[PDB]
């Protein structure tokens, strides 16, 4: 019934990078099809990422448009999973209007390294049932309730000032870190959500907490290394972690963070989990940006880079110079290149079934045959776009499983680039400019 | 100050709002309330 | 002599645009939802910071354990505007000297049994030789920052 | 009444129950093969399952590409966001190009939140506050329909105090939200002094207590922007808000992840629901190659809205490639990511129906022999030019004392206001005098 | 400055022209409201 | 354990005592005349005599010019600043191109200044104002000193302090069992918090308890602190002692970089000369290393003419893989190494050369035994044959993915079949370029 915010996108079916334990890729599994050579290579770099033993590695996933280069990357991101960083950007996301192309890449690198930390804590957490004090220094008590208990604290001189300056009331839910003494209201308890009948401009109702009242535990955090850089850039720098106001962090800070995080790693206080930076459509970078990657791939704490690109031997942006992939040779021999191969009819039928499995659609085998031909006479990604429209015409037609007649209908409604280009030329001078 | 409950060596964290005994954990809170 | 002193007639806003025309007012009911559906609510910070499912799991606000910030201080600093910024800054200037002393004379073992971080240990901006606490503590370096 | 805009007659696609186009309906005429395709796109958007899927309306100037995209918005109605943008809006001075695309992608997804608006209003009969000296406030309200006592929390009373409210003021309280407005003093006290610096207002003739069920429409971009920069919280009354100018800024994907995770929490609690909408990009050929290369991530993204592009350029150079010709002014690598709905020139027999639909919308009465002539001059020029003459012709007809267009009015206007192809003769004759 | 025809608009601009709150005014004028509370009695100290 | 970079094996230049270069030492192989040249540059830097002498490590991609420039950083060691850069760092949006060069010219020079820190700290056990037995005439009582008792885990002692301290001891909300400190060079007292001894006196209190200090109540050390002249330039350009309206406003606002004036550089040069002459501060001139120098604009190159001539400047190292390219920021003008002829006149070029196959095999072996990877002799011979067919940065780089493949296929060392399998999975630039040309209509 209810539609989540995350739903059926152009890669939603891939739920891994289908490999047996020997890194042998299956013909079709985890929502991926074909690409057997490139999927071995992707599996080998996926194990290189999981080891984390080495720094400044890079891979380029090259090949024709509509041959799975973003699919291998967005699949590998899920075979890696959460718990290890995977920053994905399109190459034109680095052309910021408030920081250089080398800062926007430095922030993209530093956001792909995870410092894990252990932290020891105790937090009290519950509905405050009442607060009581003597009246002269002050001494008092307050009662906390949680679903399992009602309990009372003897509290000090500054705590009474802190509660009365923070204006807590009976039936508020609060948390305090005892080691720090800092108070925090969460809201009003749901069983209390009626004792006032117009509500102050911010208040929120929460279910009352449960289990033990004073939880004492260590927790693990992952902090991406970029946050440690931002938090040190100015006295309240952490707001820029959300506002994006991270205007060109001073290099003296970043080298201090590398020194401190290397010191923690030797003392064992933290562990550096290397992530991936995926620069989709990397050909969009400038020569001034590729020449920065030439050193960024040599830090003792760079991520593993992955890139993808559609370009032939082509002009590097910001120059007249032509090179493979639109990438300079002095970066291309730092890169290790994986080549994706165009699909056979067999692979094309397999993938169009896996899109229908994902979109929750039934098709006739006659319709898969006609669709596979269309997706092989014209780009794969056009046939992948016919099947949703074929489902919607089939619903309007009061059908259930889409037939060849529904495919030919959508194929007459929605054109590909070839039929569009041809009918554009049949009226050419009515369009503007060529 | 230590937990009221006889078997527990842990420091006092709080007291029971019902019974008034000094306590250290949910475990000692159950144990106290199931003998007071 | 003194500048020529000028006072233009005050800019006239009609009773109507004042009552009905201000989006901060006519849209206030909708603006409450922008404040409620916010990850800066202390409730959501706790639910992310301390009630995760995985042992390793990717939480924002993890840095609030290593800066000295309460989830309600993060919320207040995001939702009370520049006054909360300024007062929290003034309190951070006070705290910088307190941190500098411990940071520059404490050196046994580690923060606990040779493992774990501690609160404030992302505030590294004090460690610079030329940070205002260390500079104030060192009367030769004070004279180079004139 | 509403002003007659350039698209104000198109009220839907005008499809039948089978999704075939009616020859003239809902203020459209002709153009059937694109209208039937937009029928499939309306069913796509209403189905909610899809993310980032996209459409290109391709065809000459004056052929309905903006009209059909607005017809899609009319078939959806107000409840589903339709965000219009020109590609030329992307070139900001305050943020990068590849941010303005992401802001507009986030404007086209709505939360749809229900709450019961609850208004109390009237003369305040008393304010009485009930630790010792604070608890909560009883307030009495009165109108010419009766009286109530409310039980305001102290965080509401802080606003009554800030509004400088006293017994005998007329107040509006919004009980959901703590919006408290003083509305002047109740005019039963309009003789407390003979002349005093308060506006006096009559005791409200309405009910003391109004409930409405209301629906709040709020885009994900509203949630991002209202959280990413520290909120005002400074309702005038606080001169700190004067110094720091509220510039736009590059909101980070580090925040948007949390906004997605919070929206998931609230739609899983059922407090809100989601209406994935449309982003409409007029003049798509006006985007830079950097922006097109960012859409190669944005259209793939499993959260993105449905996207409609519109273009009228031929085989022109792609903006900002300085060299590369491509159809519709769009890179082939993006042109392969969109379903193309081609759009067609009108025959004279369609244009007459358009001029009539315009006339009866624009407030004109027209004689059939003037309408024949606006048909004929449309064949010599463009649909847009003929439509543009109607108000001018009517306005001369009104001055000449006829309540309908007749041949001599349109024939006069035709000689008074030149079309583009007529001026392009004059500029070739008088060439060396410009 | 903006004029308006409304009793509440007058209060909002009067309060702004007085300096919007004792906290915000002292914060700019004396550096923090704690420094204003100190300034009043640093009057009497030897080494303020 | 620590993760391994593209250069972690480079431990130094590995020179003889005579300054000649060994065939393979300190993790480097070959380049002997360029290692000998960098030997002379290490003496040049270690002498501290010179300013603005500059070298250009010319040579094709993957010939070790970045490795030699980092080997110099090892031969100098961490005590003197080595400031790495790429030519592309100058393209800031906050500050002009030429000023980013000037900042790096000021990061490559370090003060090394020594000072005593002396402090009194401990848990305060008493405040005891000591009255004199007689007041002065007309006064009810008079205090000659305040006794303060302090303690630490080593012991307790009283201090005797000037009576003006007592106001600071109520500015700070000091009360017995707090832990406090007093800077012996300044006499100001600061409060850290309640001592950890009292953390159990309540179930809650609104203050973080501070662990009881250790070592004596009075502490001393001399500490040697290193600041680059760019740190002095910044700390004078944007003050941090924020107890004024301009400083708080300037610290709440965005921390924008600014075009520091030639005057501040002047005044700081005028003051550090005082402290070097007074024997307070040592100076350690160092190196500014720019890799990818061909990325600088002709505006930036025409600024380096002043910067490399200025009698303050560091030693400078440049590197460039480029041939006869156009100078960036002009349409026509070609110049060797991408560097203008009039700048290229001002630099001692060091030629770096292609490796012969038998050197590549020796480099790949050094990478293997530092990446942590064991390889068979026939596999290494094949991997050097791949190096011969391609480039060093391809052939070196197959080692780890060959180790993953070997590990997965149940073997603890690389063997022949792994190297030929990885070479089938991953292309290099020269093989991929052929695949593009054979398909150029489809991309
Ligand atoms: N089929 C139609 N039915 C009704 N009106 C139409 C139709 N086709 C075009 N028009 C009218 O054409 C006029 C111009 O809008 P139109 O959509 O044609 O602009 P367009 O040329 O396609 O868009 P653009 O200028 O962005 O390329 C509008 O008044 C519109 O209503
Ligand atoms: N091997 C594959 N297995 C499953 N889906 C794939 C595969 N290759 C491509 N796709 C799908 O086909 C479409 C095009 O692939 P994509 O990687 O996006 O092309 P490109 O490399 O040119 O950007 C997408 O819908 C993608 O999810
Ligand atoms: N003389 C050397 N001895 C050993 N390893 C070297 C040597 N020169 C270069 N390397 C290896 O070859 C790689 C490529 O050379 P490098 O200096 O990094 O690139 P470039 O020549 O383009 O500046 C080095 O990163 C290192 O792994
Ligand atoms: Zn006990």
């Amino acid at each position: 019934d209810v539609t989540r915010i995350e739903r059926i996108g152009a890669h939603s079916h891939i739920r891994g990078l289908g490999l047996d334990d020997a890194l042998e890729p299956r013909q079709a599994s985890q929502g991926m099809v074909g690409q057997l050579a490139a999927r071995r290579a992707a599996g080998v770099v996926l194990e290189m990422i999981r080891e984390g033993k080495i720094a400044g590695r890079a891979v380029l996933i090259a090949g024709q448009p509509g041959t799975g280069k973003t699919a291998i990357a967005m699949g590998m991101a899920q075979a890696l999973g959460p718990d290890t960083p995977f920053t994905a950007i399109a190459g034109s996301e680095i052309f910021s209007l408030e920081m250089s192309k080398t800062e926007a890449l430095t922030q993209a690198f530093r956001r792909s390294i995870g410092v894990r930390i252990k932290e020891e804590t105790e937090i009290i957490e519950g509905e405050v049932v009442e607060i009581q004090i003597d009246r002269p220094s002050k001494v008092g008590k307050l009662t906390l309730k949680t679903t399992e208990m009602e309990t009372i604290y003897d509290l000090g001189t500054k705590m009474i000032e802190s509660l009365t300056k923070d204006k807590v009331q009976a039936g508020d839910v609060i948390t305090i870190d005892k080691a720090t003494g800092k108070i925090s209201k969460l809201g009003r308890s749901f069983t209390r959500a009626r004792d006032y009948d117009a509500m102050g401009s911010q208040t929120k109702f929460v279910q009352c907490p449960d289990g033990e009242l004073q939880k004492r535990k260590e927790v693990v955090h992952t902090v991406s290394l970029h946050e440690i850089d931002v938090i040190n850039s100015r006295t309240q720098g952490f707001l820029a972690l959300f506002s994006g106001d991270t205007g060109e962090i001073k290099s003296e800070v970043r080298e201090q963070i590398n020194a401190k995080v290397a010191e923690w790693r030797e003392e064992g206080k933290a562990e550096i989990i290397p992530g991936v930076l995926f620069i989709d459509e990397v050909h969009m970078l400038d020569i001034e940006s590729f020449s920065f990657l030439n050193r960024a791939l040599e830090s003792d704490m760079a991520p593993v880079l992955i890139m993808a690109t559609n370009r032939g031997i082509t002009r590097i942006r910001g120059t007249s110079y032509q090179s493979p992939h639109g990438i300079p040779i002095d970066l291309l021999d730092r890169l290790l290149i994986v080549s994706t191969t165009p699909y056979s009819e067999k692979d094309t039928k397999q993938i169009l079934r896996i899109r229908c499995e994902e979109e929750d659609v039934e098709m006739s085998e006659d319709a898969y045959t006609v669709l596979t031909r269309i997706g092989l006479e014209t780009s794969l990604r056009y046939a992948i776009q016919l099947i949703t429209a074929a489902s919607l015409v089939c619903r309007k037609r009061k059908g259930t499983e889409v037939q060849v007649d529904d495919i030919k209908r959508v194929y007459s409604l929605f054109l590909d680039e070839s039929r569009s280009t041809q009918y554009m030329k049949e009226y050419q001078d009515a369009f503007l400019f060529n | 100050p230590r937990c009221s409950v006889p078997g527990c060596p842990h420091p006092r964290r709080y007291a029971c709002s019902r019974t008034g005994q000094a306590l250290c954990s949910l475990q000692c809170y159950r144990i106290n309330l199931q003998m007071r | 002599w003194s500048p020529f002193h000028i006072s233009l007639k005050p800019y006239h806003i009609s009773k109507f645009i004042y009552r009905h025309g201000q989006i901060r007012v006519f849209n206030h009911s909708r603006d409450r939802w922008l404040r409620v559906l916010s990850p800066f609510a202390p409730d959501y910070i706790q639910r992310s910071l301390f009630h995760r499912k995985g042992i390793n799991e990717e939480s924002c606000f993890s840095f609030l354990r290593f800066i000295d910030i309460s989830p309600a201080e993060m919320a207040n600093l995001m939702l009370q505007g520049l006054l909360a910024r300024w007062l929290a800054l003034f309190l951070s200037l006070k705290a910088s000297y307190r941190l500098h002393q411990l940071r520059s004379w404490g050196a046994p073992e580690g923060e606990s049994h040779q493992r774990y971080l501690r609160n404030k240990d992302f505030l590294l901006g004090v460690n610079f030789p030329l940070s205002f606490p260390n500079l104030c503590s060192c009367p030769l370096l004070k004279s180079l920052v004139f | 009444t509403q002003r007659i805009a350039s698209h104000s007659h198109v009220k839907g696609l005008g499809l039948d129950e089978s999704g075939l186009a009616k020859q003239a309906a809902s203020g459209l005429v002709g153009q059937e093969n694109a209208r039937e395709a937009c029928g499939v796109i309306v069913e796509l958007i209403k189905s909610k399952k899809m993310a980032g899927r996209a459409v290109l309306l391709a065809g000459p100037p004056g052929t309905g590409k903006t009209a059909l995209a607005l017809a899609i918005a009319q078939e959806l109605g107000s409840k589903v966001p339709f965000c219009p943008m020109v590609g030329s809006e992307v070139y900001s001075t305050e943020i990068k190009k590849t941010e303005v695309l992401m802001e507009n992608f986030r404007r086209a997804i709505g939360l749809r939140i229900k709450e019961t608006k609850e208004v109390y209003e009237g003369e305040v009969t008393e304010l009485t506050p009930c630790g010792k000296t604070i608890s909560h406030v009883i307030i009495g309200l009165k109108t010419a329909k009766g009286t109530k006592q409310l039980k305001l929390d102290p965080s509401i009373f802080e606003s009554l105090q800030k509004e400088r409210v006293e017994a005998g003021d007329v107040i509006y309280i919004e009980a959901n939200s703590g919006a408290v407005k003083r509305q002047g003093r109740c005019d039963t006290y309009a003789t407390e002094f003979d002349l005093e610096a308060e506006e006096y207002v009559p005791l409200p003739k309405g009910d003391v207590h109004k409930k409405k069920e209301i629906i709040q429409d709020v885009t994900l971009h509203d949630l991002d922007v209202a959280n990413a920069r520290p909120q005002g919280g400074q309702d005038i009354l606080s001169m700190m808000g004067q110094l720091m100018k509220p510039k736009k800024t590059e909101i980070t994907d580090k925040l948007r992840g949390e906004i997605n995770k919070v929206v998931n929490k609230y739609i899983d609690q059922g407090i809100a629901e989601l209406v994935p909408g449309v982003l409409f990009v007029d003049e798509v050929h006006m985007l830079d190659i950097e922006c097109f290369t960012y859409l190669h991530r944005a259209l793939e993204s499993s959260i993105a809205p449905i996207v409609i592009f519109a273009s009228n350029r031929g085989n022109c150079v792609i903006r900002g490639t300085e060299d590369i010709t491509s159809p519709h002014g769009i890179p082939l690598d993006l042109l392969d990511r969109v379903m193309i709905i081609r759009t067609m020139l009108y025959t004279p027999q369609e244009m007459k129906q358009i001029i009539k639909i315009r006339a009866q919308t624009e407030g004109i009465n027209i004689s059939e022999e003037a309408l024949n002539h606006l048909g004929e001059i449309g064949t010599k020029t463009t649909l847009r030019y003929s439509v543009q003459l109607l108000t001018p012709a009517n306005l001369l007809a009104k001055i000449n004392g006829k309540d309908s267009i007749e041949k001599e009015h349109v024939e006069e206007i035709s000689e008074l206001f030149y079309d583009a192809k007529s001026s392009a003769k004059i500029l070739a004759d008088q060439q060396d005098k410009y | 400055d903006s004029y308006c025809n409304d009793r509440s608009a007058e209060y909002e601009r009067r309060v702004l022209k007085e300096g919007g709150s004792l906290a915000a005014k002292q914060c700019l004028l004396n550096g923090a409201p704690e420094l204003a509370a100190d300034w009043l009695n640093r009057r009497s100290q030897f080494f303020p």
